[PDB]
């Protein structure tokens, strides 16, 4: 079929760890959640200035 | 007239006119009456979500003497219905021209700030007004009628489309039919 | 058929099915300032088909004793949507314009319009002794209109139609862009204005840079029971509108 | 895929292009878009007709039939289900079907069966699961005219046992017409002499459908409902048609009482004021 | 077995949308709906006229 | 993948580095660690923000309604249930989603129905199994007046058949809105003239959700309680905002009463002693 | 040095000598609609120098009992030049804006302000019973002012400043685009602000798309013969300005 082997989240015997998955519904709104989407940029609020900003050196000069 | 041909009759006459609104209504392919049991909005009562623009085809049914050329105008939301030819031809409008092509189309962009409207309009999703006037006149014969017919024709283009499945609100039954 | 024709400038458009042509300008079509001719050091605005889009003014009703018509231009387009705002907030602007008269009756029925642009329509008082004022050159898209005799008034404009108040001949008005309107051909008249000035741009409620006459040479006729009323209506939509010199709108 | 037309990007005008010109006479329909009466600017539209499909549009169960049925064998109830299957008793499913002349398609049939007691002043029973039998009768089968009837023993006729608690049972069915497309109207006659039947029932013979409860029999008078839906599939359709305007009489022919074309309003020009600040 | 695998409607997240299918009976009566049958045609009701008819011009002449 | 930042080891300093010193004037938040203003050791950090995501954090179902209706026609008492589908009613998902300005996705409805036999002092029955139907309507759509209106036929309008006993209905649904994006704040209204509808309701509009016992009646008086249940699934978010502080007071618009930025206490110094040996 | 900073739009500039860097809205820069997100057909206006300017709005005086004040926009710039004209005769608009909060005094004088631009930043009344009124939600140029005190006001915004009028706290409205005016370091305060909204366009005057506050952390204090007076002047100016839909202007 259409599957598709992911990676499973670690578990409390670490350091065969993926599982399986198949769509069997046409309609994307059918598929489980994207829990594993690990994406990032607090830029956006935390340094949302238009001069960079070098954290060693001063705010204003 | 819910009940004879003349729900279909647009008057136009002879003589000064100026200032007079020959019609008008909204834009609500599913909800206004006036276009609510057309095939059109016949379709989008089955939907709840619609999106696209409009083919508004008038016709001419005068006689082949009677010339004359009148102001289809559409205004979008935002504003009051054109109270004078001046008001609605600041609005997308067309000024057409009788003769000897007897149809003439007033194509209603879709102007929308969301992506699609609800066939339910509300005054969120508000559509505008078409409102039509007197460009000119119309100038006739001797011996030639001073009142005539026009038609209206109402029909999506390539860019329309509906989405939310939904029963029609214009059926249904108080018992098994036999 | 060149008899069919389609005009389309910003949300408006115009159809005829009994045209005669379009006139041109002087041979050139509106075209925006080039570098190497402009003045105005900041950068201009250009609504485009915010302002340069059909404007339609108060129609006007040909009789059988109607002498003629005439408006100024851009002023008589002071109050309509957008394009008169600019000309509020701006010190200079710049237009081309697209003439579109229209004027539909039968063949039974019989007359003849000139339609012309006279750029620096110049005219006379009534009284050659006295001035004329602006309220009597032009108001708004409300139009003047030539008198079949001389006029009295003080400072009225001298609207005896055979020298067009300008003390020259009618029949000459045919050197300045401009058509006629055969009734038993016509049906419409387009005419294509590109900016005449001495000038690149020039303030728009101060100077009147052209004036559109409608003067009839062939006398409205027909017979009895056939319509009496034959409207000219008369659409008007800027080309290339530029803008310069923004500040406080000008109170009229 | 199903994706709708872009806009492109157009400009001022001022040919002897008529676009916006044209004559209905020809019973042609107008193929004009915005760009040609005005300026537009370039749209990238990604809507889909998708939902617009006669597929999706028709592929949804609606119920077609309802009937109920006793347990007990006291006064004047029915104690089994007889129905002469058609689609033309649920207004809502009918006029969808009647938006086209002829239709083809398989389809998947679901039951809903639902049962009550009816009420009493000493009604304390104890009865087991219900088991349901529903039962197709192809044109010229047996039927059965008992609770007992040997009609039931479905020899060959298609038939399902359901057991209340159970999911509603369900089961799909080929394109049954004798003829290439099922008709949806039909403007002749049953008799070559023109007259006899008139319409759909001239034509259309399913056959027919009993259910009934398969338990001997209940202590006190209990009751049970059986809703029939249809899904059809694998659709196809031809001839579209102006929908139904006037309210079903009958569930044979197409019968009305004149109806309005529309809701009426004050005038021509009556426009409700919305902006009142 | 005899799998195949298909394209998904579009989601929510968009901007592995796929799924398999495969059918169990032996009748195509039994096989689920075309819900993605796209094609089109409106000549047949919008232009069935017997000379073409070119936009731009008079529709009589 | 989603780690968490690493300690560098730092030693001494004495330089003209002043990675402390900053200017919170400039909107910009001090990107400072630990490692800057002190000597630290390096760690391997292992740490994940996996379930910080947008998508763990909403993505759970949550109640956001419950009605109860009853199976007799007695008094005054409802015997379906209707619901403007919206999520302004149920605080604790409500606040979450107000953690955003806008949101996107698809999400999974399940359905949590329970039944039962109102008291009294004659009650022994021996109904079968409840059969519910939840129907639901897209703005515009007929809506039903009784518990046998035509408009449950469910010709088009999407609705499920749940028997109990079953596992509780679910359906996942995409993602609605005629915008681009779920609105949770809308500071306009729903007139030009600014005035009539202001907020939420003022656009947002998913249609209704109707319920009732497909059962025709049952011998003495009985009630069931729906609660519907979101989850939305492939999330987006957009423009965070300060969480809710004071309570919520009305579900239509955002309301409240003055309250306290937080809890008090003795003084800005005050911290309990808490080694007493 | 980075304290000195120029801003030019249209025939404006404005001047800084003590500046702290410019905060640009969520990360992005005003742009026009693309094409694979636009919805409305025709073809849009973009006045550009004509409506993207400085607009200065009428001053506010900061006491040592101020509590706050805040704007709408864009209903606040509907008297604006052309960027109101526009507003009027179109149903939809698109804008960037440039927020420029100013406020001067002197190394002797002490205060903190808090200038925020807050999307979507619907209000509560201040009778948790009744609903608001827009006249109490903008009013123009002119400022709604927070209370240190809860109102009573029938269709009032709670004006109370700890929850900012929308039941939250203050403490965490640093979450929105923002900056501080720390009179000791400060001298004004910028803030680019993209378009956010659910919709790629939306009305001027039925949606406010966001709300500028000003809200002192820091009471403003002084000594004696030291100026008193301590205006804070706002000034903003659009980007990127869009409209479609032309129609007839609507009627305040
Ligand atoms: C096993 C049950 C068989 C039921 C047959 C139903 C056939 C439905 C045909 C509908 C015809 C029509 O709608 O024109
Ligand atoms: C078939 C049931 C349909 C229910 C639609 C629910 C839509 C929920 C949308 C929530 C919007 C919001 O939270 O801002």
């Amino acid at each position: 079929m259409g599957a598709q082997v992911s990676t499973q989240k670690t578990g409390a015997h670490e350091t065969i760890i993926h599982y399986t998955n198949i769509n069997y519904y046409k309609d994307a709104a059918s598929n489980s959640a994207n829990r594993q989407d690990f994406t990032q940029d607090p830029g956006k609020f935390t340094e949302p200035v238009k001069d960079i900003m070098i954290k060693t050196m001063p705010a204003l000069n | 007239n819910l009940q004879s041909m003349d729900a279909y009759h647009i008057e136009v006459n002879t003589g000064n006119y100026q200032g007079e609104k020959i019609f008008a209504f909204q834009m609500q392919p599913g909800l206004e009456s006036v276009f609510k049991r057309t095939l059109m909005g016949e379709i989008l009562n089955y939907y709840a979500h619609w999106s696209g623009s409009i083919k508004l085809t008038f016709t001419f049914c005068g006689s082949a003497m009677a010339t004359g050329k009148l102001l289809l105008a559409y205004s979008p939301p935002g504003a009051d219905v054109p109270a004078t030819r001046k008001q609605a031809m600041l609005g997308t409008h067309m000024i057409w021209d009788i003769g000897l092509q007897s149809s003439c189309v007033l194509c209603i962009p879709w102007i929308s700030q969301t992506h699609y409207r609800l066939v339910q309009q509300d005054e969120y999703t508000s559509a505008g007004n078409v409102t039509c006037w007197y460009q000119t006149g119309i100038v006739v014969p001797p011996g030639t009628p001073n009142k005539c017919v026009v038609l209206c024709f109402a029909s999506a283009c390539n860019d329309f489309s509906v989405r939310m499945l939904r029963d029609t609100p214009f059926i249904g039954q108080t018992a098994l039919l036999q | 058929s060149d008899r069919v024709r389609s005009l389309t400038l910003g949300n408006s458009t115009i159809t005829t099915q009994e045209s005669a042509n379009v006139v041109v300008g002087y041979g050139r079509w509106p075209e925006y300032l080039r570098d190497d001719e402009a003045t105005a050091e900041d950068q201009p605005t250009q609504p485009d088909v915010a302002t340069c889009r059909f404007y339609t003014l108060e129609s006007v009703q040909w009789e059988k004793n109607s002498a003629g018509w005439w408006w100024k231009f851009p002023e008589a387009l002071k109050d309509m949507g957008l394009f008169g705002q600019n000309m509020l907030y701006h010190y200079l602007g710049r237009a081309g314009y697209t003439i579109h008269v229209q004027c539909n009756a039968s063949k039974f029925h019989q007359g003849c319009l000139l339609v012309v642009c006279v750029p620096e329509a110049e005219m006379g008082c009534s009284q050659t002794d006295k001035e004329v004022a602006a309220m009597n050159l032009t108001k708004g898209e409300a139009a003047h209109k030539f008198e079949p005799t001389k006029t009295n008034g003080e400072h009225t404009v001298q609207s005896i139609v055979c020298n067009a108040g300008m003390g020259v001949g009618v029949g000459n008005l045919t050197i300045y862009p401009h058509q006629w309107i055969n009734l038993r051909t016509n049906n419409c008249a387009t005419i294509v204005m590109p900016y005449v000035n001495s000038v690149p741009m020039d303030n728009m409620f101060r100077h009147y840079n052209f004036t559109l006459m409608v003067i009839p040479f062939a006398p409205l006729d027909y017979a009895a029971q056939a319509s009496e009323y034959v409207p000219v209506t008369v659409t008007i939509a800027p080309m290339c509108a530029e803008y310069n010199g923004l500040r406080l709108a000008y109170q009229q | 895929i199903a994706r709708v037309a872009d806009t492109v990007a157009s400009g001022p005008s001022n040919s002897t292009s008529i676009p916006a010109l044209t004559a209905v006479e020809t019973g042609h329909t107008s193929q004009v878009e915005p760009s040609d009466t005005m300026q537009t600017r370039h749209v990238k539209n990604y809507h889909s007709r998708s939902e617009s499909t006669v597929e999706n549009f028709l592929s949804r169960s609606a119920c077609v039939y309802i009937e109920e049925y006793y347990t007990k064998d006291q006064d004047n109830v029915n104690r089994y289900m007889s129905w002469t299957i058609n689609a033309r008793r649920m207004v809502q499913l009918r006029r969808k079907f009647e938006l086209f002349t002829y239709m083809r398609f398989d389809m998947e049939i679901t039951f809903v069966i639902t049962s009550r007691q009816l009420p009493g002043t000493s009604i304390a029973q104890d009865m087991p699961p219900l088991t349901h039998q529903i039962m197709y009768i192809p044109p010229g089968g047996p039927v059965p005219n008992s609770v007992t009837d040997f009609a039931w023993q479905t020899s060959t006729n298609p038939s399902i046992f359901w057991t209340e608690g159970n999911a509603p049972p369900r089961m799909s069915i080929p394109f049954i017409s004798i003829g290439n497309a099922y008709s949806n109207f039909y403007d002749g006659w049953s008799h070559f002499s023109q007259n006899g039947v008139y319409g759909y029932n001239a034509l259309n013979n399913m056959g027919k459908l009993y259910a009934r409860h398969v338990n001997k029999d209940t202590p006190y008078q209990m009751s049970s409902t059986i809703r029939v839906y249809f899904k059809p599939k694998h659709i196809r359709v031809w001839v579209p048609r102006p929908p139904r305007l006037s309210p079903y009489i009958k569930s044979s022919n197409v019968n009305f009482n004149p109806t309005n074309l529309t809701d009426e309003r004050s005038s021509i020009t009556y426009v409700p004021d919305t902006i009142r600040p």
